[PDB]
């Protein structure tokens, strides 16, 4: 049984770095991602590296936050840096292999549980 | 000295221009040793050769008086000394061999001769007339001409000895055998112009020992297999049945890998009529115990099964004086 | 500064098409192989793949210099700019000269003129092979290598050492799967031709073709398939379609591996020594359905022997062939592997 | 003779660039194709490609060539096209092609006195023609070569078939071992790409598949094994070793065909056709063996509870080869 | 005359070893893709053939001129004297760059030296395949390409149109046999290589295998074998050569279609969704041999019931049930197998 | 901005000889080198090599290239390449292999102002290894790839890899569909020859092949073939034609998975740990039928001169036999 057990900050002022560690299968031929879910029910993609170390970004986020994946041991990391109160949200952790996808959430067919990541004003 | 002599014959040399271009068509004397012919592939309908090209030709552009008297060179004159376009016309595949250095050749007399050779391998082109297989014989072609050069500005002609053979004995020539040698001259009539064609024509008959071990000694012992059962007891019907239907499933096995060594030819070969043929008299003999079982047990035929002893391999043998004399013989 | 100065001055009235001594003397390349993978040898294609370093030195008067270098290494552009013997195989194929990541080249020039060039090359020379004796047989794969324009009195091929000393094989790069390298022996000659008379080095590798593979794939089923079809023997005479399923299975098995034994040869039009093989242990697995067929035609009952009217006998020619027929398979088997494990 | 010859072939290539095409700013320039096919090689239904080797011959005007005082077609060293313009013309077909380099590189350049050039080339290309497979091998294709240029537009090139019927020559000469060449055609249209408006010719070849190979290795077999399942009609029904055997062994023989023309042809995710006659023959074999266990369940399992088992055997003489010949009218009249 | 002044004079002061603009500001060079045939998709290799257009457009400064033309529409040996942008595949396996008859590539100056630069390539590409549910599987194989040398801070490379009509694929140019192009996703990326950051341009084929062929030649036999060892179940039970004869053998059958079946595809660890398929039939068959050893075990005589008709042998109530039990879980096991692998 | 950049490259090579390797009478220039692998194609048993595809880059300096007054990095086009210096690395492995050529030749020169000059290949060679199939299918396989200089020895050339163990990248991310790459490793040397002696970097990699495509296809049909041969056990000793036709059928099954596997694998001369398993449960295959003519030959040959013993015997014998075989079997090799 495949477990994406995700790690990381909660509550955050500065700079984060939201952590996902697989297990049960080698993800290095699939495609881990990073997404977003505000309160609204609408998940929104951030991230994606592809096997061939290639970083994808969702549009109000390229330059902000840089995905880096460890191809050993198992995981997906995001680097979360000027976190404005607008990303006040549920970021979950997905790894596929995407079709008709890198953007679309329904090409990722295994999850992260989900980190509720909390910036104050 | 020598130096002196080759910046001469350079100087003012246009390699562009063809010797005699408002005189007279360039004769050259083209010269072949054969060194191999190698697999003659019967599914491409190729040949592998090996030869080494030779031609000569005289150039008064390159004239010299001195003691020297030739001029031995490398092939690193060939590409500022006018060359012919000789192609191969039948070749599929044709390279220059390159290693170590360019294998190109060229010397150059104080009258103007020049000689020119290099060493080629050509993956060549003969359509295989594949009746009579694989009792046939062949005469796979190789032929040559220039390429923009027409009859009124390029002829050639043979020498003395046109193509010389090796060994023979080194070649591979596996179901072949070089038996014959004829070279001729024509002139095709191409859009372009008249062009003078040498051609070498190689007589190949066969080697035939290779498919008598693999379908021929195979298809007769499994016929003669069949002819086991007519001296097996009659009601033993779980055993007669078995010799049949089973016989007749390595005959299909059989069948295919015979088509398989020749290429995809939709006439009859006659290899093919001796695996049909003999695949009949093993579909014969199970329809023979069929209707020798229905008719005495199921209800002469009590004396079928001698009969069937003596006729079988009589029409089997008969078959092969048929089929060995008119296809070898005559 | 000072070195592009030198290498200036010996190719100012430098020719490149003209040879060292043109009419003064006879150049004399002294040539030496380092066999670094003897390759695959290719049955099928009758050629072997060989990966050398290709060295021959000779010595050019008009390359003198002094400089502060005894021996100065060079790229191999000067190589293309300087006189190179021009050296090609009798036998090659298709050989490739390596082009990573630049051309495996080297010239090395000395004070007194003489040059050394080398060259890594993968020759695909041709190795005819006589397979009478397949499996059990040796080959001598040639090597034969020459000059093409330049005839004996132009240029004379040596080898730099003694001549067995010269070709040398590595000790790990042996890249082989059917043969034993059982050395080789090397040899001068002059081959004549329409042209002149040249001088040819010739090495020829002598090739031993390891037996093991074709005993546990082609004699090893075809044994174990002629003890299949001597088990009916052991039965007894009245169970028809049981003997009868031992005589035609163990025919299609040894009609399917005479097919499958071909396979790893090529289409010579003769009978190898494993053809007379197969062609053996059809005859007494055929002559075992015969035997069977002998047996049936004698029968004269349909019901066997009860475990409590008279029955029917063990069928004395059954107890012949019992004795016979492992005992002549066992002898053919001393003569077949006692002539052939000699050649 | 030799002197003023060289004169004036070096007074062609002064100052020539190659770069611009004759009249650059002003009219397109014609090219006219001509194309002498030596043979079609193979083709290969696995790859889905044919080969093609062509004598392949272009004839433009260029004023910039034209000599006077020499009444002779200058035929040139193909080594004066490196120093000329040439068409950029591909084939949009062409998977591997390679102009022929033995005994040097099969170029010609042939000037004319009034500015005509002949650039000739000896290609062997390997053209990509799509195949449809469901009348395999009864089927009838077309292969195409599409002749194009590249970089020049229809407003700076124009093509034409020089002799729009007898422009390509030597196609009755083919001879190819599965097919048969029925007729050839020429088109000479306009094809519009995003950056422009291009010349296109068009050589196609309908293909006929000659049939002979497959009935001696494909189609009799299967008749034969067909008719052998038919003999455990005429074998008495106690013989229970012996009809399941001749029908087993029917079974086996239906796979062991369709495993070698699985083998020898593309993966195609349709019935071939010839696959509409195997899986056909293999239902009046695994009928033949149903037929049976019909039979034996009748005499054995609802024998004693009291349905004539002599009469589904001399039913089944009748019908089955009466059946099998209406499948091979259907058959043979549909795909033929 | 006219013509050669102008290209001899743009190539005057022109160096084609460094970027136009190397020590001002970046180089954007729009890109342009025109797929004419997506060609055959190679399970083995795990890779793609695809022939395309590829162009390129971007901005030269130093090509300016003023002349009759507007446009120069010009040969492609001065594409070789020009600064052409070293875009690779990064995924790219043994690709061609065609030369038929002359090298397939259009130079194409305006006035204001914006370069329109095309050329004609066929493409060796490698497809990660995930064959976990072979073969009714779906998967993308990308194709990305970006310089070589230039890094972001050097050369960026865009999409001439908006991306999801930037890359066009032809009508008429399918060839492929097993696989369905269902279409292509257009998207863009950054790489972290050890010599800095490139733009990497990405087209992504979305690919369906149509499971036709595999049908035939696999399924088909393996259905109907199973159907064949059932068969048995409804002869009698007293023919015991018959149904040893009939059993056996289609356990070689499932043999020959086990091994034959798994020599079409890599040779992966897991269990594709064939093997599961092909697995269970041979479990059918293989316990369709043990229930007859267990109907021969409680047989208890030799004889069969002769058609006038001493004691003979009933029908045996494990053979009844098998005639109920077996082809029913096998008609429900086919609602399981092709009902789960569809769906997806 | 940009034409005094010109300027500086135009007088880089004003005079340069491309002939000369770097301080060509004095110290040995140190090349090190850096490979990034895209991927590794095939692994071929038959043809006893492996396809290696990487980024392969080298830093040396070069005093002739320094520039000065330009402060970024100079990244030329790759045809100034054919003007420089560039050292004669190649590979003794090397079967086949080819610079990539689309779009350009995937050439790079990255100058740095103290001289140092970066160049990188995309090489995608094709490395040879033999390969100790003995253990075949559940053995460990060590390729290596031979980078070395060819004309320059240890007194003109030095190799290095640059940042030590972290050289080599893109190990990791490679996934082989039937291997396992457990450990690479870096290894510099000396090589001598009767020329000179010659640097020699080293990258090697451990194969652990992946044996879950033989169970599927070798190991599960040859044990339930032998399985299925002993059926014969509880059939009765008067079925003649069933228990031949099963044990005929089961030695033909093992015949035919023995031909459907020599076509796969190379012409070995050893006897593999898969043909000790397709030979060993022939064995059992045929002795399963040598037990028939055993039995069939004391009840019917030496009957009037037990029978059910003999079968009650080897019900529990040849299970237990063949089982121990097993054990024996997947406790060595594993
Ligand atoms: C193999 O299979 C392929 C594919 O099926 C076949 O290829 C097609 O062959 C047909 C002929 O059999 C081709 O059609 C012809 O095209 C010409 C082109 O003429 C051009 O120039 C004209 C001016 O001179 C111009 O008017 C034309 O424009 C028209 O046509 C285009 C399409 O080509 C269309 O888009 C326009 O709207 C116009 O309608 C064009 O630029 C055309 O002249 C032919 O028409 C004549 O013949 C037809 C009868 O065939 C007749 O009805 C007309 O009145 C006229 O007399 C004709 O349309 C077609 O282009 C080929 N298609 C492709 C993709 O190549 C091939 O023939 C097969 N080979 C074999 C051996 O079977
Ligand atoms: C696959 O197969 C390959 C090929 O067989 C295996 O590669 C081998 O790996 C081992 C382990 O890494 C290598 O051994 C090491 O070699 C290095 C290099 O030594 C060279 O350079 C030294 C200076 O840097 C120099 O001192 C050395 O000279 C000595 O060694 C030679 C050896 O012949 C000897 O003749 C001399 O007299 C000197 O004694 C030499 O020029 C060396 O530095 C290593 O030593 C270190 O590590 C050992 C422990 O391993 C430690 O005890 C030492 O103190 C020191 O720290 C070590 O000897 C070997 O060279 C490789 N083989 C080849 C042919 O290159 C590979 O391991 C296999 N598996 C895999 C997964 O790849
Ligand atoms: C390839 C083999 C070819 C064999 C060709 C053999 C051709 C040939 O002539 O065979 C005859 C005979 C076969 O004898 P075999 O034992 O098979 O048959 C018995 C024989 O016929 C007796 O005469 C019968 O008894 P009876 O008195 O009539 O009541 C007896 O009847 P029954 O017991 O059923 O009631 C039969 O079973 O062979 C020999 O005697 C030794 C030959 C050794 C040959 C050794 C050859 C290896
Ligand atoms: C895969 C199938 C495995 C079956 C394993 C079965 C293991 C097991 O224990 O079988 C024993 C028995 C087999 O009975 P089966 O019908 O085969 O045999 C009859 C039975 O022995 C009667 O007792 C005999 O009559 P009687 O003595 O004179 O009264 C009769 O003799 P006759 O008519 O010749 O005179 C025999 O033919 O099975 C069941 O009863 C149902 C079990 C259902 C089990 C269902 C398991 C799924």
């Amino acid at each position: 049984q495949v477990q994406l057990q995700e790690s990381g900050g909660g509550l955050v002022q500065g700079s984060l770095r939201v952590s996902c560690a697989a297990s049960g299968r080698t993800f290095t031929t699939y495609i881990m991602a990073w997404f977003r879910q505000a309160p609204g029910k609408e998940r929104e993609f951030l991230a994606a590296m592809d096997q061939g170390r290639i970083q994808y970004y969702g549009d109000s986020v390229r330059g902000r936050f840089t995905i880096s994946r460890d191809y050993a041991k198992n995981s997906v990391d995001l680097q979360l840096d000027g976190l404005r109160p607008e990303d006040t949200a549920v970021y979950y952790c997905a790894a596929g292999a995407g079709f008709w996808g890198l953007r679309t959430a329904s090409s990722y067919h295994y999850w992260g549980q989900g980190t509720q990541v909390t910036v104050s004003s | 000295d020598v130096t002196v002599i080759l910046n001469n014959l350079l100087e003012g040399y246009d390699n562009k221009l063809r010797p005699d271009i408002g005189v007279k068509p360039t004769l050259i004397h083209t010269d072949m040793y054969v060194n191999s012919i190698g697999p003659v592939n019967a599914i491409n309908m190729e040949y592998t050769i090996d030869i080494f090209f030779a031609q000569t030709w005289y150039d008064r552009r390159l004239k010299f008086n001195s003691t020297i008297k030739v001029l031995r060179l490398n092939s690193n004159m060939v590409g500022k000394i006018w060359i012919p376009d000789t192609f191969f016309r039948n070749s599929k595949k044709a390279d220059a061999h390159w290693i170590t250095t360019p294998n190109r050749m060229l010397r150059i007399w104080n009258d103007g001769r020049v000689l020119y050779t290099l060493r080629l391998t050509i993956d060549a082109e003969c359509q295989l007339q594949l009746h009579n297989f694989p009792m046939d014989e062949h005469s796979c072609p190789l032929e040559f001409s220039s390429y923009g050069y027409p009859r009124e500005e390029i002829v050639y002609q043979w020498k003395r000895s046109s193509v010389e053979v090796g060994d023979t004995r080194s070649w591979r020539l596996y179901q072949f055998s070089f038996v014959g040698l004829r070279n001729t001259t024509e002139v095709v009539k191409t859009t372009s112009g008249d062009y003078v064609v040498m051609s070498v024509y190689f007589d190949l008959s066969r080697r035939m020992g290779y498919f008598t071990i693999q379908t021929y000694i195979p298809c007769t012992l499994i016929v003669v297999l069949s002819w086991v059962s007519f001296w097996i007891n009659k009601d033993a019907v779980p055993a007669r049945t078995s010799l049949g239907i089973t016989t007749v499933l390595t005959m299909t096995t059989l069948s295919t890998i015979a088509r398989k060594s020749l290429p995809k030819v939709s006439y009859v070969t006659a290899m093919d009529l001796f695996v049909s043929v003999c695949f009949i008299f093993v579909f014969s003999a199970l329809v023979e115990y069929g209707t020798l079982h229905y008719f005495v047990s199921n209800r002469r035929i009590a004396k079928m099964d001698s009969y069937a002893r003596i006729f079988f391999p009589t029409a089997f043998c008969l078959f092969n004086l048929v089929y060995w004399v008119s296809y070898l013989y005559l | 500064t000072v070195f592009t100065r030198i290498l200036d001055r010996l190719l100012d009235g430098y020719d490149n098409r003209l040879r060292p001594g043109l009419g003064e003397r006879v150049t004399e390349v002294k040539t030496d192989i380092f066999v670094t993978s003897f390759g695959p040898v290719s049955d099928h294609d009758m050629e072997y793949t060989i990966d050398v370093f290709f060295r021959q030195s000779w010595k050019d008067e008009r390359l003198k210099f002094k400089g502060p270098m005894t021996v100065l290494r060079l790229n191999n552009l000067m190589a293309s700019k300087i006189w190179t013997p021009d050296t090609f195989f009798h036998n090659g194929k298709k050989s490739v000269a390596h082009n990573m990541t630049m051309p495996n080249k080297l010239l090395r020039i000395t004070e007194d003129g003489t040059l050394l060039y080398t060259m890594r090359l993968t020759v695909r020379a041709e190795c005819p092979m006589h397979l009478e004796d397949f499996p059990m047989d040796a080959h001598a794969c040639p090597l034969k290598f020459g000059s093409y324009a330049y005839t004996r009195a132009e240029v004379v091929y040596e080898w730099t050492r003694e001549p067995a000393r010269s070709v040398v094989v590595a000790e790990d790069g042996s890249r082989l799967n059917q043969y034993d390298l059982l050395g080789q022996t090397v040899d001068s000659g002059i081959v004549q031709s329409s042209t002149g008379e040249y001088v040819v080095m010739t090495t020829h590798f002598h090739l031993k073709r390891k037996i093991g593979y074709f005993v546990i794939q082609t004699y090893l089923p075809c044994i174990m398939t002629v003890i299949l079809s001597q088990v009916s023997f052991w039965l007894n005479r009245e169970s028809v379609p049981a003997r009868t399923v031992f005589g035609v299975t163990t025919v299609l098995t040894m009609t399917t591996l005479s097919i499958s034994a071909r396979n790893s040869l090529p289409k010579v039009a003769y009978a190898t020594a494993m053809d007379w093989f197969i062609a053996v242990c059809y005859a007494f697995v055929f002559s075992a359905l015969i035997e069977f067929a002998t047996v049936n035609y004698f029968t004269k009952r349909g019901y066997a022997w009860d475990g409590k009217k008279t029955f029917n006998s063990v069928s004395k020619i059954d107890r012949l062939s019992r004795i016979a027929f492992p005992l002549l398979f066992g002898i053919f088997n001393l003569v077949y592997w006692a002539t052939y494990l000699n050649r | 003779n030799m002197s003023f010859v060289k004169e004036t072939v070096d007074k062609l290539l002064k100052g020539y660039d190659i770069r611009l095409r004759p009249d650059f700013g002003g009219p397109p320039v014609c090219v006219g194709m001509n194309i002498d096919i030596a043979s079609i090689d193979m083709v290969s239904e696995v790859n889905m490609d044919y080969t093609l080797t062509m004598y392949f011959q272009q004839y433009w005007r260029d004023k910039r060539l034209a000599y006077s005082g020499i009444p002779l077609n200058l035929t040139l060293d193909n080594r004066v096209a490196d120093q000329l313009w040439v068409p950029d013309t591909y084939f949009l077909n062409d998977k591997k092609s390679f102009v022929h380099g033995v005994t040097v590189k099969n170029r010609m350049i042939r000037l004319h006195p009034d500015g005509t050039v002949l650039y000739g080339l000896r290609i062997t290309t390997t053209a990509a023609c799509m195949m449809d497979l469901r009348r395999y091998p009864l089927d009838e294709q077309n292969c195409t070569l599409e002749i194009e240029s590249y970089g020049y537009t229809t407003d700076d090139i124009e093509f034409y078939w020089r002799g729009g019927d007898k422009a390509v020559t030597g196609v009755e000469r083919i001879e190819l071992p599965q097919f048969s060449i029925v007729e050839h055609r020429l088109v000479s249209r306009n094809v519009v790409f995003a950056t422009g408006a291009y010349p296109r010719l068009s050589l196609s070849f309908r293909l006929k598949r000659n049939i002979g190979y497959f009935i001696l290795q494909t189609y009799m077999p299967s008749i034969l094994i067909t008719i052998l399942s038919w003999v455990s009609f005429w074998i008495n029904y106690d013989a229970s070793a012996a009809r399941v055997a001749l029908g087993i062994t029917t079974v086996l023989t239906m796979t062991t065909i369709n495993t070698h023309l699985r083998e020898t042809l593309p993966k195609i995710p349709y019935v071939k056709a010839i696959d509409m006659y195997l899986m056909g023959c293999f239902v009046f074999v695994f009928l033949a063996l149903l037929e049976y266990a019909f039979v034996n369940y009748i005499f054995f399992g609802r024998g004693p509870q009291r349905t004539d088992v002599n009469a589904i055997d001399r039913w089944s003489r009748i019908v089955f080869p009466f059946t099998f010949s209406l499948f091979n009218l259907v058959y043979w009249l549909y795909y033929v």
